DNA sequence: CTGGAGAATCCCGGTGCCGAGGCCGCTCAATTGGTCGTAGACAGCTCTAGCACCGCTTAAACGCACGTACGCGCTGTCCCCCGCGTTTTAACCGCCAAGGGGATTACTCCCTAGTCTCCAGGCACGTGTCAGATATATACATCCTGT
DNA sequence: ACAGGATGTATATATCTGACACGTGCCTGGAGACTAGGGAGTAATCCCCTTGGCGGTTAAAACGCGGGGGACAGCGCGTACGTGCGTTTAAGCGGTGCTAGAGCTGTCTACGACCAATTGAGCGGCCTCGGCACCGGGATTCTCCAG
């Protein structure tokens, strides 16, 4: 009867403790790390959205999204994460 | 005894900058909220996170204003807030 | 049924300290008059658009997401109530 | 009529020429070959207007700035019985001349610059012409000009061009002077395109040209030679760097940056001339040193060339360039050889030209080199008193040249004018020769009636 | 069939692959999607919320508790100069000011 | 003849609020436009229009804060504007 | 020397202080401290650096070499600064 | 040439000559006017497509941009807008 | 088949409801599109255009020009209360600043 | 200057508790495989509009000097907050009831997208002509000076 | 206090020029009119969560008013502001030349969406010993004042 609710709750405890072994979360925290997640997917896709009706095509792509993530993250975050994203398609692209 | 006038502000301003509660007080926010509903709809029903919602909203936008105030005072050399620097961080904000 | 002035809820103490976790030191008398009608307009506009989606969708109820969908398009987005 | 001197033969056949194109109702173009006496033809041509046809009225004639001063001069020496004004000067000079001088009408020639035209296109549309005359009529070849537009809007019973070279580099570039003489004959350039073995056929009735090789057997033929020359070494290391487009090149530190090259062929052009063009490459922020000069530019190097000519008699020599920087770096060779010298450019005020002109021209004369811009001095300025010629840049068209040679090479050169073209050998400046020797054979020089 | 082998473990990733392929299919962002796609935005979605959680921990450790909690969150956006630029016009619930006096106001 | 200061100053503020022409010159700033651009990428060619759609939009923003730098100025009991005007404009403004 | 007679300034200075003073004009500006055209040059340098590196980004993800008016459009919009006039 | 461009600009001009039959526009008017129109539609469309999101459904109706309109507009334009698309929908439904 | 009739004419619009029919469902929106979406969207769109130009048309008019020009549409905006609201973000080309002029700076009397 | 007193949070150790992590079961979206058809990479061609240089003219900016509006440091002034204590009211907590209305699933049947076909609105094109530009002239504004 | 100087401004009239404005020819998105099959609407059911009931009783708000902080007006002082002069500078305009690279069409084939089928990550439900809120013990150590 009741139907289920999705979150990105347990990607999100996965990687804490990943990174701090020993440490717990409230689930208030876990409340604003799902929103937080939801907020930029939503951003990152909308500007991917747009880049491709700019340029007239009708696929959205890994260069798009590259592209998008360099508009929108500041100059740091942005290498870095430009990296762990090229990384992860080069792993994927091996093993498909 | 006495301590001297703006040394407790001090501690007031260190007391309330460590902790996170809610400062107005909840069932009187709560009767303002539905009052304003009226104008909308009559008969609307609320969500009990509905209103903390909108109360967690409006503390923070009046707190954030009275940073912006504060600057304004200091600028014209003064450690007193008026009505005037108000009107000024809204008008140069766009409100 | 219909209620009176609750803008006086608003109390001169609690108004004091909101000003005190904005750092601000000595606060003049004129601003809580002045604070209540910034709230009050503010309020105005969250709530107007909060009932606009709540009666787009048929029901009577507010619920914490058509206030959250309110504050995310004025540009104030909230995280903690399910958005 | 002419008081002076005497036209030659064929100035006496080109002024009867001239005559029957009128009486035949026709306007026409003389381009006989440069230094020929076409601006006494002309004159001429006037006085014939006035004297035996009874018409003072209004004439109009379109110079170069440099040659406002020659043509004044003639009008005043071989026919003193026309009436001609010349206007020139700033706003307040030419608002005083309109109000004092052109509007009383006491005058039967006007003369002008094609900028003072554009700036009172409003106060001469005004009269109604008798004659308009171009001169150096290649200047009008492109119809979508603002001097060839403003130019079609003025009422004028009789129109004439003047130029020598009267082909430049297309057949629509002739079709749009043919279209400012006779519009309802040459109604389009897709009517001239078909008409065109053609030879001569369209030309004749309103062409004519003689050749210097014909008419004045007398006259010494020029002498051509071009020297080949090897870069520097820093001219080869710079021309590789601009290539792989890693000047650098930045004096506010910045470890160098970059420096910008969006059209490199200017860059690589520029290069072949000197080195010390380019930004932060003079060797010592001091400057000053000249041996230095000399050394870094292969042409440089050649051009030491002229202590022979200036012992070798008075081979008195007229340098033309196409970039203004490179006559700076001449002029400071010059200065610092202690040599006597002029210079002409486009910077310079009117009234020096002329002074200039007059000073190396004089029987008496020091000045051995004359340095001219190409661009202003390349074209009208009569100076015969010069023997040689030097080309230090090369030009994408090749008529540009040819005018500036024929500086000295013209009536009253008593001697065989030498001209010295510089090449750079490895480089876009063997491009540049080849691509204006094409341009040639199109033209051909044709000899004509 | 063989056995199946989740798009995630592929590209050696916690987040989920999948998902993100449906929510972008669904979300009228294009009319089509490619698969290269939902392993980039996955890998970024992970990159940040390591980035988040790694100054939240070490700001439960210094308050000297073992559960991080909304708090925690606050001053570890607040305290980063692009965390604090890419979140500069959000509020978190339950998320107090960093603590911090103008210099003019202090005694003398 | 001369008129006293500030007198000319008025007369400038009434011409130029009239006019709706660019103020600054357009080489100069076609030649920092390129600049800039140079350390993004290199060897770039621009558009004739793109370079007037940046000079629109700069004018634009300069202008619209010297307008918040005057309210800054009066706030502070002067007529004369200074640094740290612009400073507090650009801080209430959030940028 | 002829060659060196010309010297050449910083391609900020461009801006100079007459241009600086109209626009404060239309702004309704009376009255300007001097040190006001150092701190508007730096004010005007970033918000150029800030809209060209997006107009940028755009023009290499088309593949092009040339930034069109409508990189410059687009980078304005998602930045808050809606132009009209120039397309789109 | 050799490509066509479509622009709001005729319509621009058939309003104008119902409001203002004297007055004329120039070019550089007539491209604010063809911007004003794209940026409102823009605007619209974003807020209708969010709405029939969050209540879950497949269409986009009048009654979205209805109230895609409130949510956008300022009071006294937003009365106005509403009465001129629900006199076009009654008068376009007797027709059809 | 019967003449054709544009479905503005139905609806007793100047603006397209056919091109805007399209735009919408190209534009990735919805996965459907209503029939009354496209013309209550193109009446909206037509109000709003009628709102400027007949303010422009008057600052034209004031100005003694037959012709609107740029500055005429940026006096119409920022002196409406309204339009000003709706285009608070937008700059526009050519578009000149209201005379304002602050009284503390004005001559002493 | 500064010892002293005495209100401020501040550690410390005990006490209880419902928050958070664990697991269970089993639900329903991800997986694989195969297939289809058309987005978009490639190459080629054409030809518009990018850049550079110089020439020309003269608005514009440069620096100089002059002199006085107004920047901003001290002082005196005397009002309006602060902080204390008191009394006072209304917040919080907990407990328990009725019934509005979110939510589910189920049913049925109106709506819009798809296809092909068709012919008229809208595209760019080229040209005459009239709002607009600006030239000269003057008449009326407003400001300054000195007496 | 206010007379003429002087300056800029406004607008009267004239002629002038180049963006608008018409209509032409042309061609490709809008409109006809059926079938398709899902979304949508409306019935009805269930039982989450909402609305006031009372009493209880802490804490918070309220009142009043002693007293010294900061707000604010005024004066005088002094140095970058603005002003206009003459001067030198290079924006602006036009013109030449050239070929980078936007744009189009054409062709061919990797890719993604789709279906059916399959079985495992992830959902909610029911669980519990341990994180840490809370109370009441003493520790310095904030600040202030009368020696
Ligand atoms: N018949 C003549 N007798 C003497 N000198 C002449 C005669 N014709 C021309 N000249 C001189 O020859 C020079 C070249 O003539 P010019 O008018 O410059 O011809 P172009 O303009 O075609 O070069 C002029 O300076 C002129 O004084
Ligand atoms: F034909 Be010339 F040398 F004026
Ligand atoms: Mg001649």
């Amino acid at each position: 009867r009741k139907t289920r609710k999705e979150s990105y709750a347990i990607y999100v405890y996965k990687v804490l403790k990943q990174v701090h072994p020993d440490t717990g979360i409230s689930s208030k925290a876990m409340s604003i790390m799902n929103s937080f997640v939801n907020d930029v997917f939503e951003r990152i896709a909308g500007e991917a959205s747009r880049l491709a009706h700019y340029n007239k095509r009708s696929t959205i792509t890994s260069r798009e999204i590259q592209t998008a993530v360099r508009l929108l993250l500041p100059g740091e975050l942005a290498k870095h994460a430009v990296s762990e994203g090229t990384k992860a398609v080069t792993k994927y692209t091996s093993a498909k | 005894h006495r301590y001297r006038p703006g040394t407790v502000a001090l501690r007031e301003i260190r007391r309330y900058q460590k902790s996170t509660e809610l400062l107005i007080r909840k069932l009187p926010f709560q009767r303002l909220v539905r009052e304003i509903a009226q104008d909308f709809k009559t008969d609307l029903r609320f969500q009990s996170s509905a209103v903390m919602a909108l109360q967690e909203a409006s503390e923070a936008y009046l707190v954030a204003l009275f940073e912006d105030t504060n600057l304004a005072a200091i600028h014209a050399k003064r450690v007193t807030i008026m009505p005037k620097d108000i009107q000024l961080a809204r008008r140069i904000r766009g409100e | 049924k219909v209620l009176r002035d609750n803008i006086q809820g608003i109390t001169k103490p609690a108004i004091r300290r909101l000003a005190r976790r904005g750092g601000v030191k000595r606060i003049s008398g004129l601003i809580y008059e002045e604070t209540r009608g910034v709230l009050k307009v503010f309020l105005e506009n969250v709530i107007r658009d909060a009932v606009t989606y709540t009666e787009h969708a048929k029901r009577k109820t507010v619920t914490a997401m058509d206030v959250v969908y309110a504050l995310k398009r004025q540009g104030r987005t909230l995280y903690g109530f399910g958005g | 009529y002419v008081k002076w001197g005497k036209l030659r033969d064929y100035q006496v056949r080109g002024l009867n020429w001239l005559i029957s194109l009128y009486e035949n109702g026709i306007n026409g173009i003389l381009a006989d070959e440069m230094g020929l006496g076409k601006t006494l033809q002309t004159i001429s041509l006037l006085g014939y207007m006035k004297h035996y046809r009874n018409i003072p009225g209004p004439h109009m004639v379109l110079v170069p700035k440099s040659t406002l001063h020659n043509w004044m001069s003639e009008f005043k020496r071989w026919v003193p019985t026309l009436r001609s004004v010349c206007l020139i000067g700033d706003k307040e000079q030419r608002a005083a001349f309109v109000r004092d001088v052109l509007l009383p009408g006491e005058w039967d020639v006007c003369v002008t610059s094609y900028e003072m035209l554009i700036k009172e296109k409003s106060v001469f549309k005004k009269f109604n012409w008798r004659y308009l005359v171009i001169d150096e009529a290649h200047r009008i070849k492109n119809e979508k000009s603002k001097l060839s537009e403003i130019v079609r809007e003025f009422k004028t019973t009789n129109r004439l061009l003047l130029t020598g070279t009267p082909l430049q580099n297309n057949l629509h570039e002739l079709w749009s002077l043919l279209n400012f003489l006779l519009p309802d004959v040459f109604n389009s350039a897709d009517d001239f395109d078909s008409w065109f073995e053609r030879l001569h056929m369209v030309l004749r009735p309103f062409l004519l040209r003689r050749i210097k090789a014909d008419v004045e057997k007398s006259l010494p033929p020029k002498k051509e030679v071009k020297i080949y020359v090897g870069l520097s070494k820093m001219q080869r290391e710079w021309y590789t760097r601009i290539l792989m487009k890693d000047i650098d090149i930045l004096n506010s530190a910045g470890k160098m940056d970059k420096m910008r090259l969006l059209n490199i062929l200017m860059q690589l052009r520029k290069c072949c001339n000197h080195p010390y063009l380019f930004d932060g490459a003079e060797p010592g922020p001091p400057y000053t040193t000249d041996m230095h000069l000399v050394t870094n530019s292969g042409k440089m190097v050649v051009l030491d060339k002229l202590l022979p000519k200036l012992k070798e008699q008075g081979s008195r020599v007229l340098i033309f360039s196409q970039m203004t920087r490179v006559l700076d770096i001449l002029e400071d060779y010059c200065m610092w050889r202690n040599y006597e010298y002029c210079r002409l450019d486009g910077q310079t005020p009117h009234d020096e030209r002329q002074d200039s002109i007059n000073a190396y021209n004089e029987p008496n004369s020091t000045k051995f080199v004359f340095m001219l811009s190409t661009r202003a001095g390349g074209l009208g300025i009569n100076l015969a008193t010069a023997d040689v010629v030097i080309l230090y840049d090369s030009d994408w068209n090749p008529q540009v040249d040819l005018q500036a040679m024929d500086r000295a090479h013209r009536i009253g050169q008593t001697k065989t004018v030498r001209v010295f073209r510089f090449i750079t050998d490895n480089t876009v400046e063997e491009r540049i020769v080849e691509r204006a020797e094409m341009k040639l054979r199109l033209d051909s020089i044709v000899i004509q009636q | 069939r063989a056995k199946a082998k989740t798009r995630s473990s592929r590209a050696g990733l916690q987040f989920p692959v999948g998902r993100v392929h449906r929510l972008l299919r669904k979300g009228n962002y294009a009319e089509r999607v490619g698969a290269g796609a939902p392993v980039y935005l996955a890998a970024v979605l992970e990159y940040l919320t390591a980035e988040i959680l790694e100054l939240a921990g070490n700001a439960a450790r210094d308050n000297k508790k073992t559960r991080i909690i909304p708090r925690h969150l606050q001053l570890a956006v607040r305290n980063d100069e692009e965390l604090n630029k890419l979140l500069g016009r959000v509020t978190i619930a339950q998320g107090g000011v960093l603590p911090n006096i103008q210099s003019v106001l202090l005694p003398k």
